[PDB]
């Protein structure tokens, strides 16, 4: 019924990280789990099999010496540590119950870089069919996602944040984007949420004519 | 992936296509336990097939799957655009050990052209203040998906400092784009005007924007 994965983890190559991958739903002991990665825009790689109730493991040769998987019966968790990490380590990691792979978690990004996280600079994106386009611009952050709401979650018609690009700095830009009434600037106070988990930051923008 | 796949399949809706997934005598060959995986983009993969042939519980009946020799196949009888994602097979080959296929690209043809609408940006007040400037044009709403986008400068061509998303899908089976160009403020002051040029099957629409 339900397998849900730890947050985001951002590391420097060399160093170590632990996920977690948390069943709940059916019982725990009655399936292995396995750990699948996908890095980005590549093919699902298994990285090998754990039980929940006899102690064995077998791990893919590409991750052998430097993966662990082990599990807590305690809470219905099961964990992955990979050491010694090297920048195509960057992927999403799941987890995945069964024999057949029947269900999986919704994922964790392991992101392995130099570069440190950094969070977003916002600039407003002002208004120039009885309609207008405004919307903030979010500049320069990583690595993904941001999450933009208008007016803390209150005005949500005609919102459309787009796909980010990656730039040529090695950093992430997006814009979000509401179409309003054109009779309503000045009126009407327009403000983007930005947010962004990674950095553990949060941004207001007010957008006005 | 010690299992070979297409990298892309394609078909138009209501006709059958089946993605294949082909090993050696010693691995297909020689095991039964293939599944299926059919991952949307950004989305976890689901189990569609497993044991070769079987379905899950709410699975559509057009998915079906067989094995002969060595190549697994998944067949998908009427396609329909819903039916678009990435596909994966994989197989269990004793010893605890578990290999995936490389991946297939479905994509389902027929919706009809639409062209893109765009909306272009200028730099705000607030980033020249900050000594710098990005012009933004957003692409929406076209089909198929793929555009290319040209930037100018007056009417000369701009060769450096664009930045262009891969496009996307959107929630309306259209697809998006985004397309940045960064200036320093003394070159966005200096011109007359920049365009965002957006091509899209041979049709070259536009936006310009002015200090």
């Amino acid at each position: 019924m339900q397998l849900v994965q730890s947050g985001a983890e951002v590391k420097k190559p060399g160093a170590s990280v632990k996920v977690s991958c948390k069943a709940s739903g059916y019982t725990f002991t009655n399936y292995g789990l396995h750990w699948v990665r996908q890095a980005p825009g590549q093919g699902l790689e298994w990285m090998g099999w754990v039980s929940t109730n006899n102690g064995h493991t077998n791990y893919a040769q590409k991750v052998q010496g430097r993966v662990t998987m082990t599990t807590d019966t305690s809470t219905s968790t099961a964990y992955m540590e990979l050491r010694s990490l090297r920048s195509d380590d960057t992927a999403i990691y799941y987890c995945a119950r069964g024999v057949d792979l029947d269900y999986w978690g919704q994922g964790t990004l392991l992101t392995v870089s130099s570069a440190s996280t950094k969070g977003p600079s916002v600039f407003p994106l002002a208004p120039s069919g009885g309609t207008a386009a405004l919307g903030c611009l979010v500049k320069d952050y990583f690595p993904e996602p941001v999450t933009v709401s208008w007016n803390s979650g209150a005005l949500t018609s005609g919102v459309h944040t787009f796909p980010a690009v990656l730039q040529s700095s090695g950093l992430y830009s997006l814009s979000s984007v509401v179409t309003v009434p054109s009779s309503s600037l000045g009126t009407q106070t327009y403000i983007c949420n930005v947010n962004h988990k990674p950095s553990n930051t949060k941004v207001d923008k007010r957008v006005e004519p | 992936s010690a299992l070979t796949q297409p990298p892309s399949v394609s078909g138009s809706p209501g006709q059958s296509v089946t993605i294949s997934c082909t090993g050696t005598s010693s691995d297909v060959g020689s095991y039964n336990r293939v599944s299926w995986f059919q991952q949307p983009p950004g989305t976890a993969p689901k189990l569609i097939i497993y044991e070769v042939s079987n379905r899950p519980s709410g699975v559509p009946d057009r998915f079906s799957g067989s094995k002969s020799g060595n190549t697994a196949s998944l067949t998908i009888s009427g396609l329909q655009a819903e039916d678009e994602a990435d596909y994966y097979c994989s197989l269990y080959i004793s010893s605890s050990t578990w290999v995936f296929g490389g991946g297939t690209k479905l994509t389902v043809l027929g919706q009809p052209k639409a062209a893109p609408s765009v909306t272009l940006f200028p730099p705000s007040s607030e980033e020249l203040q900050a000594n710098k400037a990005t012009l933004v044009c957003l692409i929406s709403d076209f089909y198929p998906g793929a555009v290319t986008v040209a930037w100018k400068a007056d009417s000369s061509p701009v060769k450096a400092g664009v930045e262009t998303t891969t496009p996307s899908k959107q929630s309306n089976n259209k697809y998006a784009a985004s397309s940045y160009l960064s200036l320093t403020p003394e070159q966005w002051k200096s011109h007359r005007s920049y365009s965002c040029q957006v091509t899209h099957e041979g049709s070259t629409v536009e936006k310009t924007v002015a200090p």
